[PDB]
């Protein structure tokens, strides 16, 4: 039920939010809203045991 | 009123100052999923209005200041200091901006 961001193409500043949720372009294909290689979802769920 | 945000309508965060004339709201919209909400009267009241709107560290700091004007073609030559009205812990980019008309 916790997820962090962990992918973002800046920092960021103190005090501010940052709840969009888009398929980061971590290579140069474009991801058009669906993950594979080189195209990774920026939310990652925590696995808490 | 002023549209401050990264985007026009969705996918980002967005603030809305919007006003009349009658009720003097700054009726704070942080739709875009409310999370911040705040109302109060002033914000405004041949004549020019001069207003700064700052961003720093998350915090919406608005100064505005009345002066008479004369010969209201290009801008006056003198000295009129401008004093804080509202402060906004907004928390948001404001990368651009948009002029409500
Ligand atoms: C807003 O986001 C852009 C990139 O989308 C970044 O360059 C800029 O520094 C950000 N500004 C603030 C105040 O976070």
């Amino acid at each position: 039920n916790y997820l962090y961001r962990l992918f973002r193409k800046s920092k960021l500043k103190p005090f501010e939010r940052d709840i969009s949720t888009e398929i980061y372009q971590a290579g140069n294909r474009p991801c058009n809203g669906v993950a594979g290689p080189n195209c990774y979802s920026p939310l990652q769920s925590y696995g808490f045991r | 009123g002023w549209i401050f945000g990264t985007t026009l309508d969705s996918k980002t965060q967005s603030l809305l100052i919007v006003n009349n004339a009658t009720n003097v709201v700054i009726k704070v919209c942080e739709f875009q999923n409310c999370t911040f909400e705040y109302v109060s009267q002033p914000f405004l009241m041949k004549n020019l209005r001069e207003f700064v709107f700052k961003n720093i560290d998350g915090y919406f700091k608005i100064y505005s200041k009345h002066t008479p004007i004369n010969l209201e073609r290009d801008l006056p030559q003198g000295f009129s200091a401008l004093e804080p009205l509202v402060d906004l812990p907004i928390g948001i980019n404001i990368t651009r901006f948009q002029t409500l008309l």
